[PDB]
């Protein structure tokens, strides 16, 4: 079980660690989070009390280094840092633990939510969407735009999601215009899966990462990407059964975890009504359809 | 953006543009079958592609053979329209290609945009106007060429006849839409107005009678009156 040490908490802040969150008061004695499950990516995120603007956070995998959080009073944010002195790290951590100055990652043993939400998410693919190669961890916030978004302004700070555009030459074979537009299986299976993502696990990993950035940071381009990748599968007549069954599970746990008071801005009515009720896969998302109807029937 | 009454004069500027109407592409008669069920039988159709500045009409005749063995024909018809419009644009020299295509029905936007991906510099636009181009098949010479076709075919017309030698494109388009609105609202009456006098002739190379200037004023007044009335005869006013 790993730890994220915090130097201190000089400003009052709501801290998230995966789907959990807690409040820390200004200059509260607080030195981080312990008992973090190894074997998953994680995200630690921040909402300052004074400025509910800018949610921001760091994707990380405790197997890739010793990471701690230090507040920067110049840039005005909690920064993730990697400690390369491994004995300095263990010794500080040991002292924090002895003083019981760390909150415990509060995973209930029955609870598989985080695994279910990050099943296909891998750090090496996050680091290709979020380009900052000097760090083993990846910063995301509310305002970052996507590559696709910037084609319609600072490239260094972009989310480099795979571009999906239904009215593009990439998506539409010459001489198959109607066929490829109404049935996107060509674009899903050949262009995207075989060509770009190589396999469905990589496709699902980007889909899950986009959702999580939409949910935790309100990142709008992320929400667009999540819906686009859902729509591409639902609008394909030919989808491997194993992908359809896993998509149903994936969406079910995303919809289950979404904050109920955020469904107005985070769920695209058109995409969901098409996927559940009109598309080729209207009958293939049983679990997702059932949670959607019992939790968000207004939308439908 | 969309075309409406505010930006109506844009039609007559010097940027080449085409209207595309697909109302008459897929046409059927509905009839009872031996077993007392209902069936459709397609008849020949046409794409109405019009340059409103010049009057040039590109009438692509849609022969019933194109539907044989196909499903979801109302949807297919929009894509076939888009394929033929795109083929038309491809066949033209670059300096004759439209800078904008205005579709009369919004359902044509996605089919045309997809078939025109190779022409990023051609804007596909809808309109808010309720244009009466569906009444094109009430023009006898147009209905005739469509019905007689035994194969796919493109026929070229000027829907303004020689009017532009005397009036502006703006006035010619207003005359045309008046005629077509009348034919749409009451074809029998509108045709009675045009052909009541058999003394006045249609030139072999024209669609409309050879009215003098003063007969056109009379004709247009009779067409307005018709449209005024039928709007009463319908709303009782
Ligand atoms: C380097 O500064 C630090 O504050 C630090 N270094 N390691 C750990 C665990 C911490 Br907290």
């Amino acid at each position: 079980m790993n730890t994220v040490p915090f130097t201190s908490a000089p400003i009052e802040v709501t801290i998230g660690i995966d789907q959990y969150s807690f409040n820390v008061k200004e200059n509260q004695p607080f030195h981080g989070i312990k008992d973090i499950p190894i074997g998953h990516v994680h995200v630690i995120h921040f909402q300052h009390a004074d400025n509910s603007s800018m949610r921001y956070g760091y994707w990380f995998d405790c197997r890739m280094g010793n990471f701690y959080i230090q507040y920067d009073p110049k840039d005005g944010l909690y920064k993730m840092m990697e400690e390369r002195d491994g004995a300095k790290f263990e010794n500080i951590v040991h002292n924090f633990k002895e003083r019981q100055m760390m909150v415990s990652y509060p995973k209930i043993d029955e609870d598989d939510t985080w695994y279910n939400l990050t099943e296909f998410v891998q750090m090496d693919k996050i680091r290709k969407i979020v380009r900052k190669d000097e760090n083993q961890f990846s910063y995301v916030d509310s305002s970052m735009t996507t590559v696709q978004e910037n084609e319609l302004s600072d490239p260094a700070h972009s989310l480099n999601y795979t571009v999906i555009n239904f009215k593009s030459r990439e998506a539409i074979r010459p001489g198959h215009e109607m066929e490829d537009f109404l049935d996107k299986s060509y674009y899903l299976n050949t262009v995207m899966l075989q060509g770009i993502f190589k396999n469905s696990s990589n496709y699902f990993g980007e889909l899950q990462f986009a959702f999580l950035n939409a949910m935790f940071f309100g990142n709008y381009g992320s929400s667009l990407q999540w819906h686009a990748m859902i729509e591409l599968i639902c609008s394909s007549a030919t989808v491997p059964k194993h992908m359809l069954d896993k998509l149903d599970e994936i969406l079910y746990y995303q919809i289950k975890t979404l904050p109920e008071q955020y469904s107005d801005i985070l769920l695209n009515e058109r995409v969901w009504n098409i996927c559940l009720y009109s598309s080729f896969q209207k009958n293939s998302l049983h679990n997702t359809e059932k949670i959607m109807e019992n939790k968000y029937p207004e939308l439908l | 953006g969309a075309m409406n009454s505010s930006n109506y004069a844009e039609l007559f500027n010097n940027d080449i543009k085409l209207f595309v109407d697909d109302t008459n592409v897929y046409r059927v008669t509905v009839h009872k079958t031996f077993e007392g069920n209902v069936a459709t039988k397609a008849i020949n159709g046409c794409i109405f592609t019009l340059n409103p500045k010049t009057g040039h009409l590109f009438l692509k005749i849609i022969h019933t053979s194109v539907w044989a063995g196909q499903k979801r024909l109302s949807q297919l018809a929009k894509w076939k329209t888009a394929e033929e419009v795109s083929a038309l644009v491809r066949s033209l020299p670059k300096e004759e290609q439209p800078k904008q295509i205005i579709v009369t029905r919004k359902a044509m936007l996605d089919p045309l945009e997809v078939h025109m991906l190779d022409f990023p510099n051609i804007a596909i636009r809808p309109t808010e106007l309720r244009l009466p181009f569906s009444a094109a098949m009430s023009i006898d010479k147009l209905s005739d060429v469509v019905m007689k076709a035994t194969e796919p075919q493109m026929v070229l017309f000027n829907i303004y006849d020689d009017w532009l030698d005397r009036i502006s494109s703006y006035t010619a388009f207003s005359r045309l839409t008046l005629l077509l609105r009348a034919l749409k609202t009451n074809e029998e009456s509108a045709k009675m107005i045009l052909l009541s006098d058999p003394t006045i002739t249609i030139k072999s190379y024209h669609l409309w009678p050879s009215f003098t200037d003063e007969q056109w004023i009379t004709i247009e007044s009779q067409m307005r009156d018709l449209i005024l009335t039928e709007y009463g005869r319908k709303y009782n006013v």
